[PDB]
């Protein structure tokens, strides 16, 4: 019914991305939610004339004892069309990451809805593998709009729109952003009746036709930020001194008029590493200008929408991680510093996994997209390891780091 | 008649933009013409091709082979120009089972379905493409034109199709009877179960009625194949599995290709047969590329060599996997590089084995090595039994809490206990988090003139003790890296560097126990010795003490 023409961008075919193995419990998993899908008219079987594929997992949201489907979509994603057609595209809301409290609810069912266009179901085929590949493969496409496909909520926009238009205009303080499967409504009520609010919005969609009752809440106004911060000591020994010079000579990358060179000189000669210096005057002066330098904003930086938001994160031991949004190298969008534990605490990777996803979250309130990661973690160990620890219903892009930076001590 | 079930035909493309083949059919003789003809003249009464007009512009090459030296002939239609323009297709068998990942199976009987293989109905608005032609007697006559109605061998689409319109009709078999496995490959058709032999025999026989709804026939005369079977490299038993025969040539002189064919059987036997080692000789295969050339063994590939020879000498088998028992995988180290291990349920007989080698890099260390071997195994094993071993490793659990407690990246591995089977994997030598207090202080830099190769690598401590090296034929970096081991060689137990070498922190950061470096080595070595030992970076040039002085001292 009314089925919008969907592209690939053009001297594109479709993904033919391998499905990695995948555990027993997810198989079972996968071959139960699908045959459901099937009977309810979401995906069909499809023949060997489909060469397409995209990969296909299962994961358990936060207190859940459901299995939710997730496609990674990313390899679809990049190769199609833009959509200039009707909507040239929302700004997005400023006002999101100000609000108190926004709860993320999980909306994809909504997309089922929406039939896919006959041209365009291939090139989401996808498989059910088997252990060691006793029995074919299950293959499917979908015939409506899948989760997971960032042509899902354009498609849907219009819809989700009625939808939600007595919500907004009853409530024209709360913010509603969308993002992929992802509704994001924030508001600076007392939480008790925040979740009053958007209970109230969640029978909006379950009065509409038809993991909805799920939500997540965040408190982006008490947010963080990491300044730079120089130690504050009444001794300093030469080992001190060296490690201030050369957070101070990396700091000046970023900050110009910062300078070394009274502090430099403080060393004289060469000194146990252990011996306390008495600083001199000019010394303590040049710190003191130093620390104020570094209480003001950093010089031109912008946001560009036409550019890939980058992240990177060191990790800092006991369960502390550092990382840094950024553009343009020097120049940080946002930094932060995650010291906490949910579980995890012997498992590095677990706590790498679940960092990514508190960022990208960061990264789609505040500006609205995904960052490019750069991961302190060799790529086997993480691709062995990342979708055991998967919540969330978006996979961002990411790189490894073979080379310990020595800018991990700085942003300690 | 007893009406069948059509076989539902795969719509079928050529690539976008790509028309159909048209290729020359080259002269045949007389003889293998008139066999041609016969052929066709069979194939088409029983439908698999059709006579087509002149109106058809696409032609296929048809040629006409023998059997092994006697009197009869084949059809060969050569697809290679049809195939280029044949879109892609998924097939369901690619990634075949491994062995290990089977259960055992008290009978495995075998079906004939190579009716069917022949059968299956080719797209109709596709066999326009598959067009050929008989040449005539003397070219005197339009040679015969013939069109495919069936899958042809050789064609692009036809494995994929094959198997996908077979499972298509397997599947309710399969589904309605949870215990008995199927398996498909070409003409045979593999039945297994743990039934009472009566229950067996009738699920064959219903399976048999089953395949009859399509038409598919299959010849009461029991099949002549039954276990053990050979199948993919592997001999396949009711309750055991292992590799074909693995036989190792004996020569007195070695080729390029016979090493090559020596680390394939090597590498094959690996999955079974415990503790093969490649390194020594695939070491032979560098960079050369030429196929006839000999190589001279090294001892070290002739010990590999016999090492393998005792490893192989009698037959080894591999059981299959019991889903009600934890799988257990239990790793070696080997040297220079090599890991081995075997995964198992029960002591003493294993499901599989296998064998990993370290990765091309500069610096390395065992805890990195073993590490990527779990998670290699860990895959593995996700994909023959679809979960991760518990494992048996050979590193101490307080070794491995301080490895990645400190190290810079996030690492893991999961579920294991240690096996005290050396060599065990340990921590060579660990920096200290603070300076020491007490232990001298070693202030180094190193230069190096990037025209002549000429440098100096040096140090001054706290105490005034000093020393500076000249060095020819050498680099920055390695000054860099030399004035630390000049820092480590002169110093005692416990000792304080700074270094403003962003390049040797990174090396030393990276934790490890070996390297493609001479330098690092002596380095590592060094380290080795210490009881303490504080590494400091400063920046370069920016007037810190001692390391302008030791600076000034290297530069000129
Ligand atoms: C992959 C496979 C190859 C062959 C046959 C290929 C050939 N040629 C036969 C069968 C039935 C199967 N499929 C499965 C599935 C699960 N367990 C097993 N176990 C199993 C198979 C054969 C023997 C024996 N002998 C024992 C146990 N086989
Ligand atoms: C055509 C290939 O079919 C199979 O090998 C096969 C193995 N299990 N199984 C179950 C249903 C259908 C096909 C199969």
């Amino acid at each position: 019914i009314e089925t919008v023409p969907v592209k690939l961008k053009p001297g594109m075919d479709g993904p033919k991305v391998k499905q990695w193995p995948l555990t027993e419990e997810k198989i079972k998993a996968l071959v139960e939610i699908c045959t459901e899908m099937e009977k309810e008219g979401k995906i069909s079987k499809i023949g060997p004339e489909n060469p397409y594929n995209t990969p296909v997992f299962a994961i358990k949201k936060k207190d859940s004892t459901k299995w939710r489907k997730l496609v990674d979509f990313r390899e679809l994603n990049k190769r199609t069309q833009d959509f200039w057609e009707v909507q040239l595209g929302i700004p997005h809301p400023a006002g999101l990451k100000k609000k108190k409290s926004v709860t993320v609810l999980d909306v994809g069912d909504a997309y089922f809805s929406v039939p896919l266009d006959e041209d365009f179901r291939k090139y989401t085929a996808f498989t059910i593998p088997s252990i060691n590949n006793e029995t074919p493969g299950i293959r499917y496409q979908y015939n409506v709009l899948p989760q997971g496909w960032k042509g899902s909520p354009a498609i849907f926009q219009s819809s989700m729109t009625k939808i939600l238009e007595p919500f907004k205009k009853q409530n024209p303080d709360i913010v509603i952003y969308q993002y992929m499967d992802d509704l994001y409504v924030g508001s600076d009520l007392e939480i008790g009746q925040h979740r009053t609010k958007i209970e109230e919005l969640r029978q909006h969609l379950l009065r509409w036709g038809l993991f909805l009752w799920m939500g997540y809440e965040l408190h982006p106004d008490k947010w963080t930020v990491q300044p730079i911060v120089l130690p504050e000591k009444d001794s300093w020994t030469v080992n001190d001194i060296q490690k201030l010079v050369g957070k101070l000579n990396w700091a000046s990358q970023i900050y110009p008029g910062i300078k070394v060179r009274q502090l430099s000189k403080l060393l004289r000669g060469t000194k146990a590493l252990t011996e306390v210096i008495p600083l001199t005057e000019e010394a303590e002066l040049e710190l003191a200008e130093n620390r104020e330098i570094l209480k003001e904003p950093v010089h031109g930086v912008y946001y560009d929408p036409s550019k890939d938001l980058i992240a990177e994160i060191q990790k800092q031991g006991q369960g502390q991680w550092t990382y840094q949004i950024y553009q343009e190298p020097f120049k940080n969008l946002k930094t932060g510093k995650y010291a906490r534990m949910r579980g995890a605490h012997t498992n590095d990777v677990k706590q790498l996994t679940e960092a990514v996803q508190k960022i990208t979250t960061e990264s789609i309130v505040i500006w609205g997209k995904t960052p490019k990661f750069k991961l302190p973690i060799q790529k086997e160990t993480w691709e062995t390891w990342w979708t055991e620890y998967w919540q969330a219903t978006w996979i961002p892009e990411w790189e490894f780091v073979n080379t310990p930076p020595l800018v991990k001590l700085w942003y300690q | 008649m007893v009406p069948i079930s059509p076989i539902e035909t795969v719509p079928v493309k050529l690539k976008p933009g790509m028309d159909g083949p048209k290729v020359k059919q080259w002269p045949l003789t007389e003889e293998k013409i008139k066999a041609l003809v016969e052929i066709c003249t069979e194939m088409e009464k029983e439908g698999k091709i059709s006579k087509i007009g002149p109106e058809n512009p696409y032609n296929t090459p048809v040629f006409a082979i023998k059997k092994k030296d006697s009197t009869k002939w084949r059809k060969l239609v050569d697809f290679r120009e049809l195939n280029k323009r044949t879109q892609d297709f998924w097939e369901v068998q690619l990634g075949i089972p491994h062995p290990a990942g089977l259960k055992k199976k008290k009978s495995v009987t075998v079906l004939d379905v190579g009716d069917a293989y022949f059968s299956v109905p080719l797209d109709e608005d596709f066999r326009k493409y598959t067009a050929f032609t008989i040449p005539s007697i003397n070219n005197e006559t339009p040679g015969i034109r013939y069109q495919y109605n069936v899958l042809p061998q050789g064609w692009k689409g036809s494995p994929a199709i094959f198997q996908s319109s077979m499972t298509k009709i397997l599947e309710p078999f399969a589904a309605q009877n949870p215990d008995i496995v199927i398996y498909q490959y070409m003409d045979d058709l593999y039945v297994g179960s743990d039934l009472e032999i009566g229950q067996h025999r009738t699920k064959i026989e219903e399976l048999r009625q089953h395949l009859l709804r399509w038409g598919l026939t299959t010849p009461d005369k029991k099949h002549q194949k039954e276990p053990p079977f050979l199948w993919m490299g592997y001999e396949l038993h009711p309750d055991k599995w292992t590799v074909q025969p693995i036989v190792l040539p004996e020569k007195d002189s070695w080729t390029v290709n016979d090493i090559q064919k020596l680390v394939g059987k090597l590498n094959w036997a690996s999955q079974i047969y415990p503790g093969i080692k490649v390194r020594q000789l695939s070491k032979l295969l560098r960079g050369t590329k030429a196929l006839t050339e000999v190589i001279p063994l090294t001892e070290e590939a002739e010990l590999e060599l016999a090492e393998n020879r005792e490893i192989l000498k009698e037959p080894v088998h591999g059981v299959y996997y019991d889903p009600s028992k934890d799988l257990i995988a239990e790793i070696q180290k080997q040297g220079q590089g090599q890991w081995t291990y075997q995964i198992y349920q029960e002591p003493f007989k294993n499901l599989k084995t296998g064998k990993y080698a370290r990765m091309r890099g500069a610096h390395t260390n065992d805890v990195k090595q073993l590490t990527e071997a779990v998670q290699k195994i860990t895959t593995e094993s996700i994909v023959i039994w679809g979960k991760t071993p518990k494992f048996k490793l050979p590193i101490q659990k307080e070794t491995w809490e301080t490895w990645w407690t400190e190290y810079w990246q996030a690492t893991w591995i999961p579920e294991w206990e240690f096996v005290n089977t050396p060599p065990l994997v340990k921590l060579w030598y660990q920096l200290e988090k603070e300076p020491i207090v007490g232990a001298e202080t070693f202030y180094v830099d190193g230069a190096a003139n990037r025209e002549t190769k000429l440098g100096k690598a040096g140090y001054v401590t706290n105490k005034g003790r000093q020393k500076v090296v000249p060095l020819t034929n050498t680099t920055n970096q390695k000054t860099e890296l030399q004035a630390i081991y000049l820092a480590l060689q002169d110093s005692g137990l416990e000792v304080n560097i700074v270094t403003d070498s962003q390049y040797a922190l990174g090396i030393i950061q990276a934790q490890p126990d070996k390297s493609e470096s001479e330098l690092v080595n002596q380095i590592i070595e060094q380290l080795i010795k210490k009881e303490k030992v504080y590494l400091a970076w400063v920046p370069a040039h920016k007037g810190i003490g001692g390391n302008e002085q030791v600076d000034k001292l290297v530069s000129a």
